């Protein structure tokens, strides 16, 4: 009689489908997702620091926009930024907007020191209606609109020497009225010049006289402008008439941090990889969720599913 | 597979198997039986753990990078923005379609050769007292009860004590 | 007696030499090319709709230089510009040319729609001699030249609301005369002023005035700029003088339209991808053709040949 | 290749059979000829085609994309997308080298495992029957006519019907 | 290793044979001793050596390219220039990275496939005078002197000079 | 009593732990390293030609900064800049001086041609003593500072054809003056005008009047400008003030040289891959010591060792 010894393996009822080099099409007994395909729809505020910019731009909260006060000072990992942000201050453009943006984003900080430039024969402060802060006519908070003083605007010529150990960084501006009458007005004399430099670097802009279409019945624009002070360099502002002044500087930074846009709520939980579209997982290594990503994140991939065999042939009877 | 074990001279899996992903059946003058075996089992397995352990919890921080989405028209750097975007995914979308296919087709040969191995080393063992069936089985010409195939399963068969009576089965007439 | 039973395999006489991982040259029954290496010299005017520039780029065909008629209001795919192609209007530059001509390229359409300025106080639709109409001195078809009439220009402050649910695209210059001299015959005052702007943007240019080398035995210089009006915004033209201004807008439009450069001819015949040496096959992943590519077509790589086996190895006797 | 049969213990190919891949020459009391293997050559072929199937035929489509040659110097933009294009160019130039190297060695051992899958098969069916000569060849020890010839090519073959006129011719003096 | 050989069947290498990759140890009746055998050794060698062919010495030339290092804040231009940098650093790690474990783990499997290569080889010249012990060795069943052994390793043994002498042996009792 | 004969392979006492696919540590008979992990820590003179720029940036060789004299119709492969290099001449800076740097390091040579403008009602050769040369005041040795002559500032509209068969290099510059009155006292009227022009382009500068941080006593700045000029073009300049003009043109080349930023010592050594820190052998096809590279390299990689085995799983006793 004898016996009989059978070698063999085992098989599942539920194989599962991968591909490979040969085969578009084979059952293995067991394979696991390597595309993560969803987020959990909301922003984890925990590892990173996120900042809700709620309604306001970085760039507007840098400026001081009146409904952006609650952001003075404040630092981040990632800067949130809402699509139902707008703006409600004076009318303003920023040459290289986008690189303001993303250098103060990077930084992660809008700590501020203010500096005391001694603005001498010219009136400070100036406002206005389309700037509205606690129901008075207000402006950038982080701007100084200098106007004429007694029907003169005597030219600036001011210093500021960096100090300290760390770089810093100045935000000011040009301003456009909308006709030559309201230059006058402003500035008491018919054209201004605006000259800030530095040892290593200048800007020289020129105002440019015109009408551009009322927002809050303002015809007239800012331009924005910054400029980086080393330390051991100075800050030279040399101007006769319409230049919008800083009234000190940002702490700028190098480190981590950056800027998204999202419409996801933020969430009392954890995760390392953020999305636009909310935190996703970050087990695998691809995922189709969003190409913009931020901290641990799987790689974004055009697939929808990559199964990775983790198991034999699956071979039923 | 490669080896031609797996979903080849081995005619289906066994469902019935489910405490390891190889083993042997047997039937004997005491009946019939099945038991898994522990070594190759956990060869498989740990080879397959450590393509796992490549690719699951190894992701890579980023941080401050470049806008990838835009509200207006720009022309020459956004171009290139969008383009510099669009190169690296198509080669990462490559390189993950990729490694994927190459890893599938590794995975099924290294567990087709778990299985041929196993094979061999039985057939290794039993030297003249059995002859291979072709179907992964192995007609063991001698009185073998269960003390005897759990020998075989335990790498302890001594093939001398049995060697007489098979031949003599064997090579009958 | 018994028999034999040998088992084996075939071979050919004439294999083909592969590469492999351990072997440079390894001979297999038989190969097939992955590098397309040729294309058929000509441009397959199907599936892609096809448009011609001849003696036209798309910026002239966009201002509307006379040789440039037969292109208004024409779509395309793909625009094909040729190296024979030259100017033969008003001299001109466009400060950022690549991209004015990348995003209409991109756009797909040269559509213009005409509009009414009311432009009062002005004569409109200057013309010269370096721009030849039917024999007749003219202009660029969509821009129109104003100058002074009675030897007044006074101020133009223009509206131009855009209604539609379209954006639109205006093209707009600034005359830069060569002497003070033409400033005077041609706006009756000395310093012009150009602000065009809407409620998201502004832009203000100066007129330059200098000799530059002389074209067509012109001077003088026009300078190209572009304004893109969303639905629901304003374009706002404020000028004292030097503005040649928009005589419409053109329909900017999102797709799959692109430009390329190219001497092969047009052919009467069907193929996905489009290099400026021709059309070439896609049936073969990688190419060595071009790497400037349009359509369905095969990644370039510096390859001149890749075979890969499609058979056993070739082992005669 | 890996098996060791293709350019191994088969000394070389036929270039006379030209009706499949792989195949079977034999010679006994009736003569010599051959027959091609129809599975083992449709296995081969199906994995190659699957290989094509992945590279023939699946390009992308791309529209607009950055310049890629200038006229006049530029500097800083233009040394910017002359390095993602060059980049861009390198990496798939890379894949495609690699892709090619990887493909055909394992082409060349597919094809090699196909042929010990057959000759190990056609092994097992022979049982005591006959012996390997080591050249890919069986020599059968019992009279195996043309119909016998044809069981073994078509799996059919019943070794008990000639296993004792075999083993007496096998184990002679 | 995918053939189950080194690490496998042979219980381990030998650190005292220092004239080959691979080998014949033998016990006779006038001694024992050790052989390299120099065919399967420089088909291992030769197949490493294609694949260093490939990476030793095979460097790209570049020249002018873009800047990547930066003295001060710039904002979009100098986030794309980086971004364009680590994209292609990170995809060339990749690659790397890949090459190698894909590599290593075929050098692994083709100098296994080389030694049961030579063994199969060994182990078909004898026919029915030996058999395989399980463990990488031969018992043959016949007086086998140095010449012998030597005729074996050369490939010139000739199974049917002991055929007689051997089955004697084998299927005693 | 027979024979035992024993299949087997080698081992080794020393061997060396590589990663596979499936294993993180797996021990071979031998292995090879593919990451380059050090340099010789000097750049070898050989096979490519090598300029030390010492004290000087590109820049200041090419306008001339009188420590750069040394440096006038050099060549090189590889200009090496050194960070202690300072500028020792009149206070300027360079609008996109990043793509001028690129530009002439890409071209590989400073072969300069002089040529005879005829600046007529002008007074020559302007100098300062910011810009010591020979221990007296002078001025980059290949712009020329033109100011009035004899309180007159005439027009200058000056013509330069390019008759050659190569492309000319035209370097100059603006002159911006820190107060209204040294505008007088140099150009002797208010507002000067710089036009430089060719068939193709058009440069069109202003300068913007007003007091920089002083640097070797000098509150003025001068800015740098260049225009390339094809064969059968012309220069046109046209100014009425401010201008530093040319003194001839540089022969730009294409080619294979570039530039790098290095404080590694020069050697007497063959090495076809250079990097900052240093040559580096190129036998290895990856390396991890520097991004920045010249030459024959290998390419940069994110990992300190790879191990390619190269030999049989070790398997002792
Ligand atoms: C004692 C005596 O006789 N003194 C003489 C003065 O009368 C004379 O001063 C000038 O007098 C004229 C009289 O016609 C005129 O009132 C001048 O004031 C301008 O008036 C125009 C017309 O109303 C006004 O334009 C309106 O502006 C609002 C917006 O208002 C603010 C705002 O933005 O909220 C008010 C802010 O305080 C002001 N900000 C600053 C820092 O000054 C801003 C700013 O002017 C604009 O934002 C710039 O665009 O404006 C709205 O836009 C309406 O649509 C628009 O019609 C101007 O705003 C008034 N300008 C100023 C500076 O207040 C007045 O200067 C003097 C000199 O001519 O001579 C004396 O002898
Ligand atoms: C009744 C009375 O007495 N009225 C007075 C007027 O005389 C006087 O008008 C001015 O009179 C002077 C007299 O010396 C002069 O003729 C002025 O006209 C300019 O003349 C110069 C010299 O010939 C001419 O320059 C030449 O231009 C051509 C190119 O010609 C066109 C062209 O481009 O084809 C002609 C076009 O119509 C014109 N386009 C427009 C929209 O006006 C353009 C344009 O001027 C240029 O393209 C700008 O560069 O030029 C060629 O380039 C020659 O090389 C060049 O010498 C100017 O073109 C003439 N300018 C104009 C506007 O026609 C004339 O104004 C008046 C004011 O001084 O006072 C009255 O009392
Ligand atoms: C016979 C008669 O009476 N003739 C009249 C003239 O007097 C008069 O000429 C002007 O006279 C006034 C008198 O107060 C003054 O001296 C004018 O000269 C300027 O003087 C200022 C004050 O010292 C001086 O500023 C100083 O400049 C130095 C740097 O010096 C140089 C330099 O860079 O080394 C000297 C160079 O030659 C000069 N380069 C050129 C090409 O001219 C440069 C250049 O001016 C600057 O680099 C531009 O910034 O300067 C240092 O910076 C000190 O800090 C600074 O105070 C100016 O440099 C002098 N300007 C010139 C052009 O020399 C003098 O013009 C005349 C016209 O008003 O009327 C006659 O009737
Ligand atoms: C140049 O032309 C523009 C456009 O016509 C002028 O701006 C326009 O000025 C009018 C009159 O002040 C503004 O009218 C206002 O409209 C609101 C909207 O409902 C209305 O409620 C108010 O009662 C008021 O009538 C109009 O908004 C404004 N349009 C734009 C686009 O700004 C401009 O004043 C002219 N420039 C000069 C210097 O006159
Ligand atoms: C930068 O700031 C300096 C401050 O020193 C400005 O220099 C000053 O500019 C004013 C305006 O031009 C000068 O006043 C002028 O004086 C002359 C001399 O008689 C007179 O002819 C003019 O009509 C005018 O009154 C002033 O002299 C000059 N210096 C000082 C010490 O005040 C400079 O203008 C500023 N530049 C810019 C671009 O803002
Ligand atoms: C994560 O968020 C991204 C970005 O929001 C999602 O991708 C976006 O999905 C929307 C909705 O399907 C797409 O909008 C649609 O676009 C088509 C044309 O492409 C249009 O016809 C529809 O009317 C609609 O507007 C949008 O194109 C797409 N954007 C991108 C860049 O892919 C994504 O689905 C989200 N993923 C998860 C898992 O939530
Ligand atoms: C500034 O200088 C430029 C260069 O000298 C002046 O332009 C030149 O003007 C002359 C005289 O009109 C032009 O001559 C013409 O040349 C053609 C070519 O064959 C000839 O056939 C005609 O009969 C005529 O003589 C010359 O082309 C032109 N050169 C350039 C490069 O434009 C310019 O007029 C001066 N600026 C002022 C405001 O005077
Ligand atoms: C944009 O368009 C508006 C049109 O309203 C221009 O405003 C107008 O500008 C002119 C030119 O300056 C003004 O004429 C001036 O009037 C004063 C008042 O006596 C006089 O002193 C001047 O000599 C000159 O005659 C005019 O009053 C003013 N407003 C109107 C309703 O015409 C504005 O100039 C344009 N801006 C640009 C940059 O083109
Ligand atoms: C498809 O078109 C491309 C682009 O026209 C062709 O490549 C180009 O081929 C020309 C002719 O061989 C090359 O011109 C030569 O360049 C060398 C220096 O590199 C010069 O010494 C010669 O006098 C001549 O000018 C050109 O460099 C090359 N361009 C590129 C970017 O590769 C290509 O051959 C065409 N392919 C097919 C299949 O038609
Ligand atoms: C606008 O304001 C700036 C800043 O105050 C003025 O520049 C400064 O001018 C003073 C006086 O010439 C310079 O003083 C010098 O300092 C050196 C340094 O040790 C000293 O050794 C000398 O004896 C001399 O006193 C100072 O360096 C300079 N500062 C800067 C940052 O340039 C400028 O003159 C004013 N503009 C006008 C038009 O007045
Ligand atoms: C480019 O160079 C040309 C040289 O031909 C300059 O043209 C000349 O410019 C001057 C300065 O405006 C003119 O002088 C003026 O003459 C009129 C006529 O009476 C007078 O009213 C003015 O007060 C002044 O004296 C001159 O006529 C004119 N042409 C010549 C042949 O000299 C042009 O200004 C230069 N442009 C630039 C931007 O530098
Ligand atoms: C070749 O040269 C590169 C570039 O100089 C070397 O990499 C650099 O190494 C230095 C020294 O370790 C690093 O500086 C350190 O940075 C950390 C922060 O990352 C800081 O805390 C330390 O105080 C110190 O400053 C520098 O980051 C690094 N740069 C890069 C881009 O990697 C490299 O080590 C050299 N390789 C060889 C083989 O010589
Ligand atoms: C399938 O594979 C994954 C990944 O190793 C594992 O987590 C899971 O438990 C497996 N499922 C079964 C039923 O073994």
């Amino acid at each position: 009689p004898g016996a009989t010894l059978c070698l063999g393996h085992h098989a599942v009822p539920n194989g599962t489908i991968v591909k490979t080099i040969t085969n578009d099409r084979i059952e293995v007994t067991n394979a696991t997702e390597l595309v993560q395909n969803s987020s959990i729809g909301e922003i984890c505020d925990s590892p990173h620091q996120i900042l809700d910019g709620e309604n306001c731009t970085l760039i507007d909260a840098l400026l001081g926009d009146p409904q952006c006060d609650g952001f003075q000072n404040k630092k981040w990992d990632l800067f949130v930024e809402r699509s139902k942000a707008y703006s409600n201050c004076y009318p303003y453009d920023v040459p290289d907007y986008a690189s303001l943006r993303s250098l103060v984003a990077s930084s992660g900080t809008l700590e501020f020191n203010n500096e005391s430039f001694n603005w001498t024969g010219v009136t400070q402060n100036g406002t206005s209606s389309a700037c509205i802060r606690r129901s008075s006519s207000s402006f950038f908070s982080r701007l100084n609109w200098l106007t004429h003083l007694n029907y003169k605007y005597p030219a600036l010529n001011v210093t500021m020497p960096n100090n300290e150990q760390f770089d810093k960084l100045y935000i000011w501006g040009v301003h456009h009225p909308g006709t030559d009458k309201d230059q006058i007005f402003l500035y008491a004399q018919s054209s201004g010049r605006i000259t800030v430099s530095t040892k290593r670097s200048q800007q020289a802009v020129i105002p440019n006289i015109g009408s551009r279409p009322k927002i809050r019945d303002i015809p007239s624009r800012i331009s924005i402008y910054w400029t980086i002070v080393k330390p051991g360099d100075i800050l030279l502002i040399n101007s006769t008439g319409n230049l919008i002044a800083p009234r000190g500087y940002f702490k700028i930074r190098s480190g981590k941090s950056s800027i998204m846009r999202s419409d996801a709520p933020i969430g009392k939980c954890k995760s390392e990889c953020i999305t636009p579209n909310g935190s996703i997982p970050n087990d695998k290594p691809f995922q189709n969720v969003n190409r913009i990503t931020y901290g641990a994140c799987p790689r974004y991939v055009k697939h929808s599913t990559l199964k990775l065999a983790t198991g034999m042939r699956n071979v039923p009877e | 597979g490669i080896f031609g074990a797996i979903a080849g001279f081995i005619e289906n899996g066994w469902e019935g198997m489910v405490d390891g992903w190889y083993g042997f059946r047997h039937q004997n003058s005491e009946g019939r039986g099945q038991a898994a075996d522990l070594k190759s089992t956990q060869a498989a397995i740990d080879q397959i753990n450590g393509k796992l352990n490549r690719l699951i919890g190894k992701t890579n921080e980023k941080f401050h990078q470049i806008e990838k989405e835009f509200s207006e028209v720009e022309g020459r750097i956004q171009d290139l923005e969008k383009y510099v975007e669009d190169t690296k995914i198509d080669l990462w979308s490559y390189n993950a379609e990729l490694l994927v296919a190459l890893e599938n087709q590794h995975t099924i040969d290294l567990t087709d050769s778990e299985m041929n191995k196993l094979f061999e080393k039985t057939k290794k063992q039993l030297r003249e007292n059995a002859e291979d069936m072709g179907n992964g089985c192995f007609k063991i010409y001698h009185k073998c009860d269960n003390a005897c195939i759990g020998s075989i399963r335990n790498g302890t068969y001594d093939h001398n004590v049995y060697r007489d009576e098979a031949l003599n089965n064997r090579f009958q007439i």
